[PDB]
RNA sequence: GGUGAAAUUCUUGGAUUUAUUGAAGACUAACUACUGCGAAAGCAUUUGCCAAGGACGUUUUCAUUAAUCAAGAACGAAAGUUAGGGGAUCGAAGAUGAUCAGAUACCGUCGUAGUCUUAACCAUAAACUAUGCCGACUAGGGAUCGGGUGGUGUUUUUUUAAUGACCCACUCGGCACCUUACGAGAAAUCAAAGUCUUUGGGUUCUGGGGGGAGUAUGGUCGCAAGGCUGAAACUUAAAGGAAUUG
C-alpha cells in the first residue's frame, strides 16, 4: 500500500512536470519531487580584513540552489528518515 | 591605494587552480597550482597542497611586484555541480594573509539557462 | 480591419467590379476611390492611377491578391480591381484610407 | 539538352554601339520571364542580379561564381548548387566562401556571383528506375553509359581481370604515383569502407 | 633564467570625464620593438572597474562595467565605454522566494551611431498593510509593464549620445521613472536596469573620441 | 469507384521495380504534374515540362524553380534570408 | 524472472516462430 | 584530466588556464510554490498575428434541445519506422581503461544510431488519483486561484479624490490541505472508498482460484517493430491482499 498520501511530493493537478537532474549523480527526477535547498555560503575570516583595502566594504557570498535525486540526499542530505507519524510533519527545522 | 591585477582562481574536485594577471586579462603573470607540489594524484583538490602552491603563486605575484588584486574565483561549473571546491578558499586563506590587501569579490562560476543535458543519462552514476 | 468595412459597402452601396468597368466609371468620375489588388500588373495599376488623377480619384492598394480581393467582396471569381460609385453608409471615403 | 538546371536568356543594350547583346545564364531558382536583372558593384541585392563577392555581406548565396575576377562564371552550377559568403579581408579585398563540395576557399572580391541558388533541384531525388531512363540520359551527355565491371573481363582487358572467380586478386586502392594503366579503382583512398558516423565540415 | 621581470614596461589608463574619479592604474603590454610591436595590437582589452571604486561611496557598489580600450600613443591608452553589468551577490540576493520577476530588453539606438541591447529587472513589493506572504500579481500586470519599461527605455536612449547616455543612468534615477508608471500599476520594489551589451561603432572618428578630456 | 488502393498514378509501372523505388517515384511524380497557383494573374495555370521550367498557361509567364515543384524548400528559405539581408542595408 | 524481461523472451520466441513457419507460407 | 583510488586520454601542437571574439544546434535556469491552464498526452524568455475556452456577471435569447454510451472517429509521453534537413549536446550499439575468480555491466573513455525539425507513419506507458460519467443528500476548519458584491477600511498626496495595489466580510466556481467521525472498510485508510442484508436515482465498462498465457489459432491494422481481437488440452491447493508479532 501507498506510504504517503502524495506519493512523491507536491503535485496534484497537472500530469506532468519537466524534471531536474540532481546535482550528486546527475540523475534526473521531477521538479515537483526532488529535494531542494538553497546553498547560501559566505567567503570565509580574520585576516583577510586587516592587511587589505576596503575595510570590509561588502561581504558577498555563493547562492545557488540545490535539488537531490532522493536517493543521495538520503545518503548525505537531510532526509533523515522519520517515523510512520512523524514524516507527516513538514516543518522545516 | 597601491596596483591591482585580477585573481582567476578555480576549484574543482581532485584539483585547484589560482592565478594572477593583468586587469585587461591580455598578459598573464604567474598561474599553475593544481598539482605541482603535491603528487598522489588524490591530493590535488586538498586544501593543505592547494595552501602549499599558492605560497609560490604569491611568491610570483611579488617577485615580479604588484600589491593587490580582487578575485574573480568559480567552481567548474557549467553542467558540472554548481559550487566551490575544497582548495578554493583553502589557497586564499594563506594568500590574503601573506602580506597583501585584497578588494571587490564575486564569484564567475558560468550557469545556463537549464540547457545542455549533463551525463550520466536519465539515472545517473549508479553506486 | 479594413475588409469589414468594404464588406459592408457590398451589402449597402454601389460598386462595379473588373477593368473595364472601372474605367469607364473613372473617365465618367462617378469613382470616389478604386482599390487594386497586389498581383494587379504594374502596367494596369499605373494606367488606373492615371486615370484616377484625371478623375481626383483616390487609390487604395490592397495588400493581397486578386483572388483576395475577390473573396473579400462575396464574389468567388478573382477581381483585379474594384470601384465604389456609392458608399451607402461605409466610412472608407472618410476613414484614413 | 544534358543539363539539369535550365537556362536563362538575357538581353542587354551595347553601351558602345546601338545593338542588343543576348547573354546565357544559368537560371537562379525562382527567376521569371521579362524579370529585370541588374549586374555591377553598385546592384541592389536582389535575387537574379550579379554582383561582386565585397558588395554582399556575408551569408548571401550566390551562384555561378568566378574563380577569378572576370572569367565569366566557373563555381555552383549544377542544379540547385551555390556558395555561401562566409566572410571577407578588405585587405588585399579578399573574400573567404564555402563551396558546394564544402570546401572554403578565398577568392578576389571582385568576383561575380548572382544571388540565389540554382534552379532545378531535387532533380537527383528522383530514382531512375529502368536502363532506359539512364540511357536517355547519357544519350546527351556522352558515351559513358553502360559501365562493364573491369572484374568481368579477362586480364588483357584490365588489372582485375581474369581468375577462376571473380576477384580483385589486390588491394584495390592506387597509389597516386601509379601509371596510366594502372590507376583503376580507389585511387589514392585515404579511407575506405562504409563511411559511418555523421559528417559535415567544421 | 629568462626573467620576464626584466621584460617590458608598463601602461596606464584613466577614464573619460564622464565622471569624478579617473585614474584607472596601470597595464603592461609589450616593449614597442618596432616588427609587430604596441601601435596596433594593444587598444583591443576592457577591464573590470567598479562603479564604488569609479566614483564614490558604496551606495553605487553594485553596477559592474567595462571599458573598451580605444587608442593609444605617448602616456596613452586611455580608455571608452564598452557596456555594464550587475553583480552576483546583488542579484542572487534580490531573487527571493516567494515573488514575481520582470525582466525585460530593448535594442535602440542614439544619435552617436550605435545601438545597443539594454536589460530591466523589477520586482513585486509587499505593500506593508498586508498579510499574503506570496505578494504576486497577475500576468495583465506583466504585459503592461514590460510595455512601459519599454516605452520609457526606448525613449531615453536615442534621445540622446552614448556619453549623456552613460550621465543618465549614473544618477540611477531611470530606477524610478519606470516606478512613475508603475506606482498605478503595482507597488515594484527593486527595480534596476541590471546590464549592458554591445555589437559594434562607426569607424573610430579619433577627433571624436577625443571629446572627453581635459 | 477507386481504382486502386496505392499505387495511384504509379500503377503504370506494374509489378516491377519494388515498392520503396515505386512509391518514392510517385511523390515526385504528383509534384512535376500537378498544376500550380500563378503569382502574377492569380489562376492555377502553372505547369512542368524540363524541369525547373514552369509556366502559366494563360499571360504567359514562364518561371525558374525546382526539378519537380515550383519553388524547393531551399530556395524559399533563401527568399527570406536574402529579403532580411536587404532589408539592412537601406535602413 | 523480470517482467518485461519475460516479455522481450516471448516476443522473440514469437517473432522465431513466425519466422519458422513463413518457409511454409 | 577523471575517480573511492587509479588507468585508457590530451600536453613544443603551448595544452588545463586568460583575453578579445565568431559559428552551430539544443534548452529556458534562478523567479517555481502543496500556484495556473488543457479532454488527456501535456504546457514556463519577448513580442505581433490566428482562431479558440472555463469560472464569474446577467430581470438577454431558445425552450427539454438532455445523461451515459456497443459500432465508429479526433487527439495521444518516450522510444521506434519512411523522405529530406540538422546533427551543438548527452548518448542503446560497438570498441576500449580499470575492477572481479569471472565482469559482455555498474565507474572511466571514444562514439554510431538517436537526441532537434519538416512531411508521413506507429497508437503503446506504473498514459496513476492503480479510484467511470451526469444528479441529489450527509461535517467542521483555516489557507489559497479566478469572477463578483459590499466600504464615512489602511496606502499612493497632487490638493483630496479618480484610480492602482492592500485589509476585512460575504457569495459562485478551481487546485489542495487540516480536524473529526456520524458512517464505511479485511485493514491500510476514505467527505467518499459515505447516504447497502433497513440491500433499487440514470447510464457505460471490466472481473469470477492460481498457472498454462495475453501463449495457440483465425480475423484485422502496420513498411516493420508490432497494436486490437483472443482460446484450449493439461496441470495445481493454493497464489494473493491489508495488518501483528518476531
Ligand atoms: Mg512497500
Ligand atoms: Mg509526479
Ligand atoms: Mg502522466
Ligand atoms: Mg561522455
Ligand atoms: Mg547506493
Ligand atoms: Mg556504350
Ligand atoms: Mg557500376
Ligand atoms: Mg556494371
Ligand atoms: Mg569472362
Ligand atoms: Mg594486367
Ligand atoms: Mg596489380
Ligand atoms: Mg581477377
Ligand atoms: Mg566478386
Ligand atoms: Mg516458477
Ligand atoms: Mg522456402
Ligand atoms: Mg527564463
Ligand atoms: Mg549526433
Ligand atoms: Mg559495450
Ligand atoms: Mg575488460
Ligand atoms: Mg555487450
Ligand atoms: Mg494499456
Ligand atoms: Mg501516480
Ligand atoms: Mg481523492
Ligand atoms: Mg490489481
Ligand atoms: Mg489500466
Ligand atoms: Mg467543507
Ligand atoms: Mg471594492
Ligand atoms: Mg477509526
Ligand atoms: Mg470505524
Ligand atoms: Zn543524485
Ligand atoms: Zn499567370
Amino acid at each position: 500500500p501507498k506510504k504517503r498520501a502524495s506519493n512523491g511530493r507536491n503535485k496534484k493537478g497537472r500530469g506532468h512536470v519537466k524534471p531536474v537532474r540532481c546535482v550528486n549523480c546527475s540523475k534526473s527526477i521531477p521538479k515537483d519531487k526532488a529535494i531542494k535547498r538553497m546553498a547560501i555560503r559566505n567567503i570565509v575570516v580574520r585576516d583577510l580584513s586587516e592587511a587589505s583595502v576596503y575595510p570590509e566594504y561588502a561581504l558577498p557570498k555563493t547562492y545557488n540552489k540545490l535539488h537531490y535525486c532522493v536517493s543521495c540526499a538520503i545518503h548525505a542530505r537531510i532526509v533523515r528518515v522519520r517515523s510512520r507519524e512523524d514524516r507527516k510533519n513538514r516543518a522545516p527545522p | 591605494s597601491q596596483v591591482f591585477g585580477v585573481a582567476r582562481i578555480y576549484a574543482s574536485f581532485n584539483d585547484t587552480f589560482v592565478h594572477v594577471t593583468d586587469l585587461s586579462g591580455k598578459e598573464t603573470i604567474a598561474r599553475v597550482t593544481g598539482g605541482m607540489k603535491v603528487k598522489a594524484d588524490r591530493d590535488e583538490s586538498s586544501p593543505y597542497a592547494a595552501m602549499l602552491a599558492a605560497q609560490d603563486v604569491a611568491a610570483k605575484c611579488k617577485e615580479v611586484g604588484i600589491t593587490a588584486v580582487h578575485v574573480k574565483i568559480r567552481a567548474t561549473g557549467g553542467t558540472r555541480t554548481k559550487t566551490p571546491g575544497p582548495g578554493g578558499q583553502a589557497a586564499l586563506r594563506a594568500l590574503a594573509r601573506s602580506g597583501l590587501r585584497i578588494g571587490r569579490i564575486e564569484d564567475v562560476t558560468p550557469v545556463p539557462s537549464d540547457s545542455t543535458r549533463k551525463k550520466g543519462g536519465r539515472r545517473g552514476r549508479r553506486l | 480591419s479594413i475588409n469589414q468595412k468594404l464588406a459592408l459597402v457590398i451589402k449597402s452601396g454601389k460598386y462595379t467590379l473588373g477593368y473595364k468597368s472601372t474605367v469607364k466609371s473613372l473617365r465618367q468620375g462617378k469613382s470616389k476611390l478604386i482599390i487594386i489588388a497586389a498581383n494587379t500588373p504594374v502596367l494596369r495599376k499605373s494606367e488606373l492611377e492615371y486615370y484616377a488623377m484625371l478623375s481626383k480619384t483616390k487609390v487604395y492598394y490592397f495588400q493581397g491578391g486578386n483572388n483576395e480581393l475577390g473573396t473579400a467582396v462575396g464574389k468567388l471569381f478573382r477581381v483585379g480591381v474594384v470601384s465604389i460609385l456609392e458608399a451607402g453608409d461605409s466610412d472608407i471615403l472618410t476613414t484614413l484610407a | 539538352s544534358g543539363r539539369g538546371a535550365p537556362l536563362a536568356k538575357v538581353v542587354f543594350r551595347d553601351p558602345y554601339k546601338y545593338r542588343l547583346r543576348e547573354e546565357i545564364f544559368i537560371a537562379n531558382e525562382g527567376v521569371h520571364t521579362g524579370q529585370f536583372i541588374y549586374a555591377g558593384k553598385k546592384a541592389s541585392l536582389n535575387v537574379g542580379n550579379v554582383l561582386p563577392l565585397g558588395s554582399v555581406p556575408e551569408g548571401t548565396i550566390v551562384s555561378n561564381v568566378e574563380e577569378k575576377p572576370g572569367d565569366r562564371g566557373a563555381l555552383a552550377r549544377a542544379s540547385g548548387n551555390y556558395v555561401i559568403i562566409i566572410g571577407h579581408n578588405p585587405d588585399e579585398n579578399k573574400t573567404r566562401v564555402r563551396l558546394p563540395s564544402g570546401a572554403k576557399k578565398v577568392i578576389s572580391s571582385d568576383a561575380r556571383g548572382v544571388i540565389g541558388v540554382i534552379a532545378g533541384g531535387g532533380r537527383v531525388d528522383k530514382p531512375l528506375l529502368k536502363a532506359g531512363r539512364a540511357f536517355h540520359k547519357y544519350r546527351l551527355k556522352r558515351n559513358s553509359w553502360p559501365k562493364t565491371r573491369g572484374v568481368a573481363m579477362n586480364p588483357v582487358d584490365h588489372p582485375h581481370g581474369g581468375g577462376n572467380h571473380q576477384h580483385i586478386g589486390k588491394a584495390s586502392t592506387i597509389s597516386r604515383g601509379a601509371v596510366s594503366g594502372q590507376k583503376a579503382g580507389l585511387i589514392a583512398a585515404r579511407r575506405t569502407g562504409l563511411l559511418r558516423g555523421s559528417q559535415k565540415t567544421q | 633564467v629568462v626573467d620576464p621581470f626584466t621584460r617590458k614596461e608598463w601602461f596606464d589608463i584613466k577614464a573619460p570625464s564622464t565622471f569624478e574619479n579617473r585614474n584607472v592604474g596601470k597595464t603592461l603590454v609589450n616593449k614597442s620593438t618596432g616588427l609587430k610591436s604596441a601601435s596596433d595590437a594593444l587598444k583591443g582589452r576592457v577591464v573590470e572597474v567598479c562603479l564604488a571604486d569609479l566614483q564614490g561611496s558604496e551606495d553605487h557598489s553594485f553596477r559592474k562595467i567595462k571599458l573598451r580600450v580605444d587608442e593609444v600613443q605617448g602616456k596613452n591608452l586611455l580608455t571608452n565605454f564598452h557596456g555594464m553589468d550587475f553583480t552576483t551577490d546583488k542579484l542572487r540576493s534580490m531573487v527571493r522566494k516567494w515573488q514575481t520577476l520582470i525582466e525585460a530588453n530593448v535594442t535602440v539606438k542614439t544619435s552617436d551611431d550605435y545601438v545597443l541591447r539594454i536589460f530591466a529587472i523589477a520586482f513585486t513589493r509587499k505593500q506593508a498593510n498586508q498579510v499574503k506572504r506570496h505578494s504576486y500579481a497577475q500576468s495583465s500586470h506583466i504585459r503592461a509593464i514590460r510595455k512601459v519599461i519599454s516605452e520609457i527605455l526606448t525613449k531615453e536612449v536615442q534621445g540622446s549620445t552614448l556619453a549623456q547616455l552613460t550621465s543618465k543612468l549614473i544618477p540611477e534615477v531611470i530606477n524610478k521613472e519606470i516606478e512613475n508608471a508603475t506606482k498605478d500599476i503595482f507597488p515594484l520594489q527593486n527595480i534596476h536596469v541590471r546590464k549592458v551589451k554591445l555589437l559594434k561603432q562607426p569607424k573610430f572618428d579619433v577627433g571624436a573620441l577625443m571629446a572627453l578630456h581635459g | 469507384a477507386k481504382r486502386t488502393k496505392k499505387v495511384g498514378i504509379t500503377g503504370k509501372y506494374g509489378v516491377r521495380y519494388g515498392s520503396s523505388l515505386r512509391r518514392q517515384v510517385k511523390k515526385l511524380e504528383i509534384q512535376q504534374h500537378a498544376r500550380y497557383d500563378c503569382s502574377f494573374c492569380g489562376k492555377k495555370t502553372v505547369k512542368r515540362g524540363a524541369a525547373g521550367i514552369w509556366t502559366c498557361s494563360c499571360c504567359k509567364k514562364t518561371v525558374a524553380g525546382g526539378a519537380y515543384t515550383v519553388s524547393t524548400a531551399a530556395a524559399a528559405t533563401v527568399r527570406s534570408t536574402i529579403r532580411r539581408l536587404r532589408e539592412m542595408v537601406e535602413a | 524472472m523480470r517482467a518485461k524481461w519475460r516479455k522481450k523472451r516471448t516476443r522473440r520466441l514469437k517473432r522465431k516462430r513466425r519466422k519458422v513457419r513463413a518457409r511454409s507460407k
